[PDB]
């Protein structure tokens, strides 16, 4: 993909092929609120770096109009405010707030740095992706099963990791404190690049971190024993052990000079903790600094935050910021991703239906089906 | 008023709290004895020092979770389906911020209901 070449596709795509239809349904959310999609609040980025914020529109078209005639890099929706934001200059200072706006999650592979060996900084690869694949399944679980959030879109970022929007009607209502609660409910994982031990759970297991080491196990031995190699040589391994108390250290050296397989010196670090009781739950800490999702509180508190907006487009990558389908996510391969470029190129080798003939189809499927539980929602209550 | 209320909810019996918390549909949990045994080891392992007869001996709250920001938080408390379940000091905060929120209201009501009272020379001496 060329980067040069972004400026050349993206209105095409913006015409024939970002699925505006379905984006204002989900935004409009069923018409029941007046002035729901008319106080949303959108920030544009264009060429050379430009950023404008405080953008609404009326209607479908007028979003369609002033989309096809900026060209943007990049979409971010934002909060649901007082009054339209265009016209933020026009109110009285104090009386312009953000009311309302889905809970978001963003998850980053960068935050994994320190704890992945294959990739760095903005590279990724098979062997890290199960990463995600693990945050997915522990988060989404916890907000179907502990707040009962019923509305779930879980969206590619475009490059290292994916957001949630969770839409429904009480979590678009939540105060800043209550998604603060919520944030801090479910993180784990605590500290910065100077800490070591992250994870220091006590001696009774929260059912919530219970669920979260079950869902973990079941991939722990293909993604750190197998992929990750966690204990390939001494330069890793003595992380690790540079995690537990330095009593058994030595114990475990001898014993991880005698080990050919990672897989072998899980079992005997495992035996040798358990023969070590305070301690019983130290492989499950090791495991969660290892699995366990890191999550910005900074991005889900604030109700003014801009996020990528799905279907966007990645500056770099060129990846198309399609919805992941929870059952299929053992599927999800974030490298087939359509960029912008492929699907201009399907568009040109062949009028609401055009994108059907596109690779993009079947994620706007996946998009098709959540706004419809969204309707449902809308309807039987 | 809101000093006084405090005080007088320090002064209720478990029993007489639950009362007066359904006789004004706060509706804060009450849990059935089934549903209990139903989430038996969740109940166990959220409340902190808890024991299995003691537990048995206990009767939860079922709130919702913005009413419980402060154990949450910490992690303090299950969650299930949206509902925290809240063992038999914290919710006489929450009981008082209704409180006041209502009474707030009702004093500006008052305010603008005046005028039909200062016409009434014996309680204008009093009220005054
Ligand atoms: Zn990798």
């Amino acid at each position: 993909y060329d980067p040069a070449s972004l400026p050349d596709v993206l209105p095409l795509y913006y015409r024939r092929l970002f699925p505006f239809y379905q984006y204002f349904r989900w935004l409009n959310y069923g018409g029941v609120v007046k002035n729901y999609f008319q106080h949303r609040e959108f920030s544009f980025t264009l060429k050379d770096d430009v950023y404008v914020r405080y953008q609404s529109f009326n209607n479908q078209s007028e979003l369609e109009k002033e989309m096809q005639k900026m060209c943007p890099y990049k979409i971010d929706i934002g909060a649901v405010y007082s009054h339209r934001p265009s016209l933020h200059n026009t109110v009285k200072s104090g009386t312009f707030q953000a009311q309302e706006k889905e809970l978001v999650f963003d998850i980053d592979m960068t935050d994994y740095d320190d704890v992945r060996r294959c990739c760095s900084s903005a590279d990724i690869c098979p062997k890290c992706w199960t990463l995600m694949t693990i945050a997915v399944r522990i988060l989404d679980r916890a907000l179907a099963e502990d707040f009962g959030f019923k509305h779930r879109l879980w969206v590619y970022s475009g490059r290292r990791g994916v957001h949630c929007w969770v839409c429904d009607d009480s979590a678009r209502k939540l105060s800043q404190a209550e998604r603060s609660a919520v944030a801090e409910y479910l993180s784990v994982v605590k500290g910065g690049e100077e800490t070591i031990k992250k994870v220091q759970l006590p001696e009774t297991i929260h059912p919530f971190i219970g669920k979260s080491l079950k869902m973990v196990e079941r991939y722990f031995e293909k993604y750190a024993l197998v992929d990750q190699d966690i204990l390939e040589n001494k330069q890793c391994w003595d992380k690790v052990i540079a995690l537990v108390p330095e009593v058994a250290r030595e114990s475990l050296l001898r014993e991880f000079s005698k080990a050919r397989s990672s897989v072998e010196r899980w079992d005997k670090l495992s035996s040798c903790l358990e023969a070590t009781r305070r301690y019983s739950n130290i492989p499950k800490e090791i495991m969660l600094q290892f699995c366990y999702p890191r999550l910005d509180v900074n991005v889900s508190k604030g109700l003014n935050h801009l996020l990528k907006s799905p279907f966007s487009v990645h500056p770099k990558t060129g990846r198309i910021s399609v919805p992941i389908d929870c059952k299929k996510l053992d599927q999800f391969d974030p490298f087939s991703v359509p960029t912008i470029s492929l699907i201009c190129s399907e568009l040109d080798n062949v009028r609401t239906r055009d994108y059907k003939r596109t690779s993009l189809a079947p994620y706007i499927k996946v998009f098709e089906q959540f706004l419809d539980k969204l309707d449902q929602s809308r309807k039987g209550e | 008023e809101m000093d006084l209320f405090k005080f007088r909810f320090g002064l209720l019996t478990k029993e007489s709290v639950q009362e007066f918390l359904k006789l004004n549909d706060l509706q804060y949990v009450a849990i059935s004895e089934d549903e209990k045994n139903m989430h038996k080891e969740d109940l166990m392992n959220s409340s902190f020092g808890l024991s299995l007869t003691k537990m048995e001996d206990t009767e939860f709250y079922k709130v919702p979770f913005q009413a419980a920001l402060d154990l949450v938080r910490p992690r303090k408390v299950f969650l299930w389906r949206g509902f925290a379940f809240i063992p038999h000091k914290d919710i006489v905060s929450i009981v008082l911020n209704d409180f006041r929120a209502k009474l707030s209201k009702a004093l500006a009501l008052s305010a603008r209901s005046l005028p039909v009272v200062q016409s009434d020379e014996r309680l204008q001496p009093l009220l005054n």
